[PDB]
């Protein structure tokens, strides 16, 4: 078997040049916003979170903290111990984890 | 290891951990070496004195 | 002699035992790579002067 | 390998951490003790064979 | 003058042994003869002519004799090895001075110069791949063989021909090029901002 050997399970295009053998372009490659229009964008939702999304975060964050545990038994324990006694179901819901 | 791991493989494990040792010295027995080879070069080819 | 291996830890604690062996405050400034250059670096300073010995002859010196 | 220039065998001993337990000083005591009784062993040949 | 005897013993070695003291031991030539000098047939006569004064031209008191070798010579390989590592370019000059008086060409100096440092740099390379078909091996792929001119169904790569033209297409990769991401200095931002709600 070639030892430089590679699978590949998206299209790529190979440059017909001499000498030389390399990936000059991508299929369908589509450019998205610029590194600048991005970050104004990423601005925007900073800036709103800073200003309408600071209160009440301390009981969000210990919830979320709660459902990084390895054990559910552990995560009620948590909610019960550090939460002031949320419930499972109703704080799974809070974060988005319910379908 | 069964949730985030791979395959449990069986290594032989090196005790002795070689390091490169980091010295100040080494550059000046580095520089006196190529200092050598440079004058070598211009005594064979840049000394006109005979 | 196997319990002199473990006489500092019978005077202490074992929260004096971790403050004092396994919580050590990280510094990470120091130049710990000095005894190397120190021991290794007067290899060459010691030629500097085994280099000048009064020796008459050469081939004593080689 | 300790005796060629710019070895490539990197599998032999080059890369291993290797410590004997004889003397030290080892081109001055242990080396020249080698080459010593390598000059007895073809004078004593030489004698023999002729 | 007054500092000559001081400096000139300083400066250079001298000889040591006294292989000459010693009248019956010297050589009359017969060790170490040249025999492809044109003036040869005139050196083996002046051996000779050394011989017969020796005896009074009855060489039969040579053949009674005995013969000694040249004591002279005694461990002369080990006192050129001594003084080349004592002044090694001082040694190189002076060797090669008959020889440099033909100096050849530009040209000439510049291949030389430029075909060896150019087999050095394979020889750099050849021992960089050595280093990395044995962290290929540690990381568990035995090698039958060596080195990479393969014999099978794979490519080579023979390294860059020393001439202008793959030289101006191609260049070594630099090791010293490949950096961290300077995305990392964004995690100071932490150290920043648990500064001001610590009060520091
Ligand atoms: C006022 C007049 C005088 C009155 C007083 C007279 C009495 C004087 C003596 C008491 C005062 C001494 C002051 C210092 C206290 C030290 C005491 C002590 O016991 O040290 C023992 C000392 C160290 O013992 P050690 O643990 O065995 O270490 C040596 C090992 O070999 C090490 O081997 P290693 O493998 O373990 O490690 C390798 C080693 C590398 O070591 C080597 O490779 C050398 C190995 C030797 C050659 C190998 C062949 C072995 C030969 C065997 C036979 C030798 C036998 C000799 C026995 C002599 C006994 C004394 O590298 C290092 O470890 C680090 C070296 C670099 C560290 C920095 C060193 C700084 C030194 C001081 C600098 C400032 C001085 C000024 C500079 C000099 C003047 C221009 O042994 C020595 O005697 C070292 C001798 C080195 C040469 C010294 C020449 C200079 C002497 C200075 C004199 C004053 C300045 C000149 C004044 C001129 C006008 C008068
Ligand atoms: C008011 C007083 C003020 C002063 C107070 C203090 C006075 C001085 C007290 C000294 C205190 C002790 C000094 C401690 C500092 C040591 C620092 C050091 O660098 O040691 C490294 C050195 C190496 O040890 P190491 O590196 O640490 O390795 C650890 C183990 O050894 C490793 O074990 P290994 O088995 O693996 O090693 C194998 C073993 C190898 O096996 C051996 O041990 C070799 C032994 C064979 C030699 C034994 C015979 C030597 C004597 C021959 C001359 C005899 C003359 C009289 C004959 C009378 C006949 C009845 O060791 C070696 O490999 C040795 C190689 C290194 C040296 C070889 C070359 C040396 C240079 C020779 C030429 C010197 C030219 C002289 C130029 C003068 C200026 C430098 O240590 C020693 O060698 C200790 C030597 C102690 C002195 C020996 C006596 C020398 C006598 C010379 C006589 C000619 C001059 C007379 C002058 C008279 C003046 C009054
Ligand atoms: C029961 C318990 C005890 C058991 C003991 C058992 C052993 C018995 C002990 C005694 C054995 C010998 C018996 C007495 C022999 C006496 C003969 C005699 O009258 O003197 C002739 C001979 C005459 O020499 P010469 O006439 O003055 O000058 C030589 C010519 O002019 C030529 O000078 P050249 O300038 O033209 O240079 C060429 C020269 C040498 O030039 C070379 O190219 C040789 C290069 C060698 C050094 C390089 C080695 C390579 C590796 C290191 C690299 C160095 C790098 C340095 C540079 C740095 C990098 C750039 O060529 C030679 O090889 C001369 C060697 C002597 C001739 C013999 C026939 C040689 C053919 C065999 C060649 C293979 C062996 C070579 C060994 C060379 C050692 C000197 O003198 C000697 O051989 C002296 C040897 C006596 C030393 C005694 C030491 C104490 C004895 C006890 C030691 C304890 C050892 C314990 C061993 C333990 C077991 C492992
Ligand atoms: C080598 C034989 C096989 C080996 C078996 C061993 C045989 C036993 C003998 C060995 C012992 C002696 C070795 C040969 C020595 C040369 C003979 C000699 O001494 O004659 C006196 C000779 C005087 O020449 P001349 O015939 O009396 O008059 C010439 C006239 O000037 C103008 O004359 P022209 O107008 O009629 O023509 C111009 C030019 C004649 O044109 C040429 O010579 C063409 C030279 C073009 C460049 C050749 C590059 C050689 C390849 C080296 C690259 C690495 C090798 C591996 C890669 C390639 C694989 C093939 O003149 C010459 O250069 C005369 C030299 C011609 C014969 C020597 C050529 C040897 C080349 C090597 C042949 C292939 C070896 C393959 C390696 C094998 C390794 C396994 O001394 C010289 O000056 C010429 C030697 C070259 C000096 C060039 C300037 C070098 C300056 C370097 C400065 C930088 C150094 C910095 C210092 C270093 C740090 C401290
Ligand atoms: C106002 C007038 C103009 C201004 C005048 C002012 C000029 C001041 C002159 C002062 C002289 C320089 C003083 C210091 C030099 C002393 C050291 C020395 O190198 O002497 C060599 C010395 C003298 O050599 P030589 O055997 O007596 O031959 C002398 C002449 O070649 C003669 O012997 P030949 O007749 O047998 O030569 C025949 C010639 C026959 O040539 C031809 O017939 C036609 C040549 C056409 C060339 C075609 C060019 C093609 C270009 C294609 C480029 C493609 C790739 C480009 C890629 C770039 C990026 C895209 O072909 C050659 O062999 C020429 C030799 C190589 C020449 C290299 C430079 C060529 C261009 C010169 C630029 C100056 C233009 C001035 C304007 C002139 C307009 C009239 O010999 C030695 O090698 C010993 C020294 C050791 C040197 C080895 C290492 C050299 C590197 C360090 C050298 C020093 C630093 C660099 C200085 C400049 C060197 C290039
Ligand atoms: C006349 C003065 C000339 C001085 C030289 C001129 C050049 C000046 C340019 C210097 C720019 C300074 C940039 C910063 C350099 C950093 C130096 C350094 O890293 O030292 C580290 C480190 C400090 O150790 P730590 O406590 O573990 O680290 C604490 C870190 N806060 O220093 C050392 O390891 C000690 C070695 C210092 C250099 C070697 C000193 C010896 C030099 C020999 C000459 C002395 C002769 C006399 C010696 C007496 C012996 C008996």
């Amino acid at each position: 078997m070639q030892n430089t050997t590679n699978i590949v399970h998206v299209p790529v295009h190979m440059g017909h040049t001499h000498y030389f053998d390399y990936i000059d372009s991508f299929p369908k490659l589509k450019e998205g916003p610029t590194l600048e229009e991005n970050h104004i964008t990423n601005q925007k939702i900073l800036r709103e979170q800073l200003i309408s999304g600071q209160q009440g975060l301390e009981q969000n964050l210990c919830l979320r903290n709660c459902f990084k545990l390895s054990q559910k038994r552990y995560i009620e324990f948590c909610l019960d111990r550090k939460c002031g006694g949320a419930d499972f179901q109703r704080a799974a819901t809070i974060l988005g984890y319910t379908k | 290891t069964y949730f985030y791991g791979g395959i449990l493989e069986f290594v032989y494990f090196d005790k002795s951990n070689p390091d490169m040792c980091i010295l100040v010295h080494t550059l000046w027995i580095h520089l006196l070496i190529l200092f050598l080879i440079f004058t070598g070069f211009v005594t064979i080819l840049f000394s006109f004195y005979g | 002699d196997f319990a002199e291996l473990l006489r500092p830890l019978r005077s202490l604690s074992f929260n004096q035992v971790v403050d004092r062996y396994v919580l050590i405050p990280p510094n990470h400034t120091f130049y710990r790579n000095w005894t190397y250059e120190k021991f290794l670096g007067g290899f060459g300073l010691s030629y500097l002067i085994l280099r000048e010995l009064p020796l008459r002859n050469f081939y004593a010196r080689v | 390998n300790s005796a060629l220039i710019g070895s490539e065998n990197q599998s032999d001993s080059m890369n291993e951490l290797n410590t004997n337990f004889s003397m030290t000083y080892y081109i001055l005591t242990v080396l020249p003790g080698k080459f010593i009784y390598w000059i007895y062993e073809i004078l004593h040949t030489f004698f023999v064979v002729c | 003058s007054l500092h000559e005897k001081m400096q000139t013993d300083y400066l250079w070695v001298k000889d040591h042994s006294q292989a000459d003291s010693w009248a019956k031991a010297r050589t009359h030539g017969y060790n170490y003869i040249a025999h492809t000098v044109p003036n040869k047939k005139e050196r083996y006569e002046m051996i000779w002519r050394s011989m017969g004064k020796s005896t009074d031209w009855e060489l039969e008191k040579f053949r009674l004799g005995k013969k000694f070798p040249d004591r002279g010579n005694k461990r002369r390989w080990f006192k050129n090895l001594f003084r080349l590592i004592k002044n090694p370019m001082g040694y190189i000059f002076w060797k090669t001075y008959k020889a440099r008086l033909a100096k050849p060409s530009l040209i000439v100096t510049s291949m030389f110069i430029g075909f060896t440092l150019g087999f050095i740099k394979l020889k750099a390379q050849s021992i960089a791949y050595s280093k990395k078909q044995y962290a290929t091996l540690r990381a568990g792929k035995n090698i039958e063989g060596s080195g990479q001119v393969h014999f099978g169904y794979h490519d080579q790569k023979w390294g860059m021909p020393a001439i202008p033209m793959f030289q101006l297409m191609y260049y070594e990769l630099p090791g010293n090029s490949i950096v961290v991401n300077p995305c990392r200095n964004q995690n100071y931002r932490l150290y920043f901002e648990m500064r001001k709600k610590l009060g520091i």
